[PDB]
């Protein structure tokens, strides 16, 4: 199936407490391979994936480099932000930028991504053309002329299209055992009475990878979102990730429900239904 | 300027099992800004060796951590998680429901 | 693989 690269970076300003705190952390699909912490000890990017340990002790120098770049850019970025915003230096402010690359399961270039995030709002992004911007407001309309003028689309493309699937493809040889793995969902149902008169059908998704999946009830064979609960996909802290979704059923109805399970890693949808 | 509020669970990595070694996580996601606090509680105190992820963010910019320790479920020891965010007026405390 | 290049807004 498909393939994503992702770099996720927060930038946050704290006045009277020194320089803003940078992290950066790189994904590939929903596996982390890196991190950065501009306020631990190390000063270097840092694996967190066994797999990205077989990459040369140049990567490391080179990664450490552009993410320090990264970092005194994103500094400098909270002070830009501050002047169009027209904002006191007495407040905490947070800039998070997003980028990186999706490739088929041919490994061709698919989709890229460029965008950043003033105060947890969309401030700019670069579009699936790669050769436009979408800006939310006035200020973001500052930083989409600059960019435009210095034809910065352009340099982006040519890295989104190039060294980022480049990298992508590599690491997924590199850690084909980890990334390119689909552990379908390990299922099963549990019944837990509220009362004489209701019980809770609770449908279980375990130790799946990737973390897509889509968990549905039907009563007689028609979805239901009434009386049903959905829990956020959730990590097991292993690499794997779990998620449920229940519905609270007339008692001795039980067996009208039907949980249907979808996953890139079952050949097939699941349908359980409440056995004894 | 976005706040959101953290939405937690709090899940064993395996079937509980009593007196068979396990993993308590606590998952902290869809909040905003960063800046947060997380305990793990046995019977209502801190528990010491506590770890957690590094800081990333969902598709809408909302923070997520990841934060766990080794444990052994007994029927009886109470575990919950105690999460401190500027959205919060206190802490809000949410027990682990072995089945949820 | 991070790129070389970062913007000022």
């Amino acid at each position: 199936g498909s393939h994503s690269m992702r770099y996720f970076s927060t930038s946050v300003s704290r006045p009277g407490r020194g320089e803003p705190r940078f992290i950066a952390v790189g994904y590939v699909d929903d596996t982390q391979f890196v991190r950065f912490d501009s306020d631990a000890a190390s000063q270097r990017m840092e694996p967190r994936a066994p797999w990205i340990e077989q990459e040369g002790p140049e990567y490391w120098d080179e990664e450490t480099g552009k993410v320090k770049a990264h970092s005194q850019t994103d500094r400098e970025n909270l002070r830009i932000a501050l002047r169009y915003y027209n904002q006191s230096e007495a407040g905490s402010h947070t800039l998070q930028m997003m980028f990186g690359c999706d490739v088929g399961s041919d490994g061709r270039f698919l989709r890229g991504y460029h965008q950043y995030a003033y105060d947890g709002k969309d401030y700019i992004a670069l579009k699936e053309d790669l050769r436009s911007w979408t800006a939310a407001d006035m200020a973001a309309q500052i930083t989409k002329r600059k960019w435009e003028a210095a034809h910065v689309a352009e340099q982006q493309r040519a890295y989104l299209e190039g060294t980022c699937v480049d990298g992508l493809r590599r690491y997924l040889e590199n850690g084909k055992e980890t990334l390119q793995r689909t552990d379908p969902p390990k299922t099963h149902m549990t019944h837990h009475p509220i009362s004489d008169h209701e019980a809770t059908l609770r449908c279980w998704a375990l130790g799946f990878y990737p973390a897509e999946i889509t968990l549905t009830w039907q009563r007689d064979g028609e979805d239901q979102t009434q009386d049903t609960e959905l829990v956020e996909t959730r990590p097991a802290g292993d690499g794997t990730f779990q998620k449920w979704a229940a519905v609270v059923v007339p008692s001795g109805e039980e067996q009208r429900y039907t949980c249907h399970v979808q996953h890139e890693g079952l050949p097939k949808p699941l349908t359980l239904r409440w056995e004894p | 300027m976005i706040q959101r509020t953290p939405k937690i669970q709090v899940y064993s990595r395996h079937p509980a099992e009593n007196g068979k070694s396990n993993f308590l996580n606590c998952y902290v996601s869809g909040f905003h800004p960063s800046d947060i606090e997380v305990d793990l509680l046995k019977n209502g105190e801190r528990i010491e060796k506590v770890e957690h992820s590094d800081l990333s963010f969902s598709k809408d910019w909302s923070f997520y951590l990841l934060y766990y320790t080794e444990f052994t479920p007994t029927e009886k020891d109470e575990y919950a998680c105690r999460v401190n965010h500027v959205t919060l007026s206190q802490p809000k405390i949410v027990k682990w429901d072995r089945d949820m | 693989q991070l790129p070389r290049l970062f913007p000022l807004l």
